[PDB]
This record gives C-alpha cells, sequence and structure tokens, in this order.
C-alpha cells in the first residue's frame, strides 16, 4: 500500500486541478494564479459540518471522505511533510474556523471537528461586525506572512454570518540555479489576441528536465522543471511549441495524474530558458466553479444540509472565494494563498 | 555555439508541486505579464 500522506495528496490535487480547470475556462483570456490544495483544505473542512445530500456532492466530487479510515491522520501527516525544515524551501499552511458563539452546535460536533484536523478553533460574535473581520483578516495576514492583507471586503461578512472555514498557505521558494540578474533583458509577450509587448523576461543556460508532450489533436506542448535548493518543491513549466495553439487545448486536458506523468518522462538536456518574470494577484469566486463539479445543494438555500454543524436554524454558503498571489523572480516564487467559504454573509 | 533555446513569449502554465507527496500547491495560467 501507498503511502498515505501521498494517496490523499493525489485526490486532493487532483481536485484542485479540476477545480483550477472550471475557473480558467471561465477567465480564458485573464491571468489566473490559483491553489489545488488551497480548495481542498477547505472543502474538507466542510465535509463535516455538512450533512445529506449536500455532504455527499462533495465527497463525490472531492473523491474521498475524510470521516474514512486513516483518512484524517494521513491529511495531517501531509501538513508535517510539507512544512519539514528537511524541504530547506518553507511552506506554512493553516485552517481555521470561526463559529458564531450563540450558535447551538450539534452534539459531538466540536470535540470531534477538533480530533479530525486539530485546527485553529474561534468563536466569534458576528453581529459586533467591524470587529468580526478584524479576527480572521488578521488571522490570514499573519499566517500568510504579510502577503493577503485584507481577505474579506468590507460587507463580506454580517451579522446574520454563522461559520467561516478558511485556509491560509504560504511559500517562500529559492532557485536551485537562479537566473542572472544580467541576464535579465527586456523580450516580446505574445499576447493571446495577437498583440506583443515587452516585458523583462530572465534567461538561464543549464540542463533542466525536459519532456515534450503531445496532445490528442496532435499538438506539442513543452514541459520544463525548474527546482528550488530543496529538491523536494519545483515548478513545472508549459508552454506550446506553435504559437496559433492557445493554452486553453494544454489546460483542458489537465490533470493529477498528467502531471506525474510529466514529472515521469522527463530528463536532464541542455536548455537556455528565457522566461518572463512576473507578479500576479488574483481574487476568484469558488462559486460557479463548483457548482460545475456537482456541489451545487451547498449553495442553494433550502436545499443545503448543515445538520451536522447546527440545527437550530437552516444554513448554505453565502460565497466561496479565494485569494491568491505570487512573485516569480531571479532568485525563486513566493507565493501565498487564502481561500475561504462564507455561511451566512455575502 | 547554444543549445535548443526555449521562449516562453507566449501565455504559458505553470505547476509548483511537491514531487515526493505529488502535492500541486500552486496553478497559474499567465496570459500577460
Amino acid at each position: 500500500v501507498h503511502h498515505p500522506p501521498s494517496y490523499v495528496a493525489h485526490l486532493a490535487s487532483d481536485f484542485g486541478v479540476r477545480v483550477f480547470q472550471q475557473v480558467a475556462q471561465a477567465s480564458k483570456d485573464r491571468n489566473v494564479v490559483f491553489s489545488p490544495y488551497g480548495v481542498a483544505s477547505v472543502l474538507a473542512m466542510l465535509q463535516l459540518t455538512t450533512g445529506g445530500e449536500t455532504q455527499q456532492q462533495i465527497q463525490a466530487a472531492m473523491g474521498f471522505k475524510i470521516d474514512d479510515k486513516g483518512m484524517a491522520p494521513a491529511l495531517r501527516h501531509l501538513y508535517k511533510e510539507l512544512m519539514g525544515p528537511w524541504n530547506k524551501d518553507e511552506i506554512s499552511t493553516t485552517d481555521a474556523i470561526f463559529v458564531q458563539r450563540d450558535l447551538k452546535l450539534v452534539q459531538g460536533f466540536m470535540p470531534h471537528f477538533f480530533r479530525l484536523f486539530r485546527s485553529t478553533v474561534k468563536q466569534v460574535d458576528f453581529s459586533e461586525v467591524e470587529r468580526a473581520r478584524f479576527i480572521i483578516n488578521d488571522w490570514v495576514k499573519t499566517h500568510t506572512k504579510g502577503m493577503i492583507s485584507n481577505l474579506l471586503g468590507k460587507g463580506a461578512v454580517d451579522q446574520l454570518t454563522r461559520l467561516v472555514l478558511v485556509n491560509a498557505l504560504y511559500f517562500n521558494g529559492q532557485w536551485k540555479t537562479p537566473f542572472p540578474d544580467s541576464s535579465t533583458h527586456r523580450r516580446l509577450f505574445h499576447k493571446s489576441d495577437g498583440s506583443t509587448v515587452s516585458v523583462p523576461m530572465m534567461a538561464q543556460t543549464n540542463k533542466f528536465n525536459y519532456t515534450e508532450f503531445t496532445t490528442p489533436d496532435g499538438h506539442y506542448y513543452d514541459i520544463l522543471e525548474l527546482p528550488y535548493h530543496g529538491d523536494t518543491l519545483s515548478m513545472f513549466i508549459a508552454a506550446p511549441y506553435e504559437k496559433e495553439v492557445p493554452l486553453s487545448a494544454l489546460t483542458n486536458i489537465l490533470s493529477a495524474q498528467l502531471i506525474s506523468h510529466w514529472k515521469g518522462n522527463m530528463t536532464r538536456l541542455p536548455r537556455l530558458l528565457v522566461l518572463p518574470k512576473f507578479s500576479l494577484e488574483t481574487e476568484v469566486d469558488l462559486r460557479k466553479p463548483l457548482e460545475n463539479l456537482g456541489m451545487t445543494d451547498m449553495f442553494r438555500q433550502f436545499q443545503a444540509d448543515f445538520t451536522s454543524l447546527s440545527d437550530q436554524e437552516p444554513l448554505h454558503v453565502a460565497q466561496a472565494l479565494q485569494k491568491v498571489k505570487i512573485e516569480v523572480n531571479e532568485s525563486g516564487t513566493v507565493p501565498s494563498s487564502s481561500t475561504a467559504v462564507i455561511v451566512s454573509a455575502r | 555555439m547554444a543549445p535548443e533555446e526555449i521562449i516562453m513569449d507566449r501565455p504559458f502554465l505553470f505547476v509548483v508541486r511537491h514531487n515526493p507527496t505529488g502535492t500541486v500547491l500552486f496553478m497559474g495560467q499567465v496570459m500577460e505579464p
């Protein structure tokens, strides 16, 4: 039997890589930095708060139950292996749940939730509106180390708000062979509409793990791996050979498996890599993307089952979102995402 | 005197992951830097 965390790792990512696909097909011509792992973390938490058909849809979509045998302990060993000093490159994931103190939780929920996830649990009074988001937005701030200063916009939560499960991912990697400053020069970037632009690109002559991958249509794509000095983490680059063929054709067949396959067929070949440096920042609404994967109920009122959490009143996800941010330069990559689900707050 | 040059002048894709566990941490679609 395969290493437990490596199995749960796959399913979590796979789900995430399928959510990205919905976000990408919705954002066809715009920049999108997403966190597959980030969405998986909060949905796993949500699996406990929900019930009935609502809970079943999430488990069907994700591909596993956070309840089953050895499942939760494996997700916890994953948190650990990811944040171990042995990786050289720093990672920091943290989950939290904010519940209305006067919300009569069903029996056993609190201790059980903690036994499985063992994360931050905060009891806050949402009637004190501004103070509430000050509690969460500041939580996100410290756990993403400054990045993502204001996850929740004014009025994103309110008095009617009951539950807020959020995740805070951080990564600070450093290229195993950083790009030479001197090599940075302006080059032309051909946009998805035809126009070109002068963008500072980074260059580097070395031997990279490269592999050519053909698409069902017959299109060839380049897949390249640039590791970080920990040799446990790396960024994969995938662009087409021809400029006529769009990134769409590549992203539409994406899967956590296809990524494993690339990594498996690679061979260290000498190449002169010229990559444009960049600093993106995006906020995605996970509502539509989630429903496209089967989880419709949690958004529909009088349909959403949250009977595992409370039952003094019916509940449902008023909104779901993910704010990511990534800085790529000559030395490394410092991406950080903060994904949150909000129940009773539009 | 130079090996095959690979330029990322068109919109590309990028996936940062933890190899041992196969954890896709972040994903990206860079359409315009």
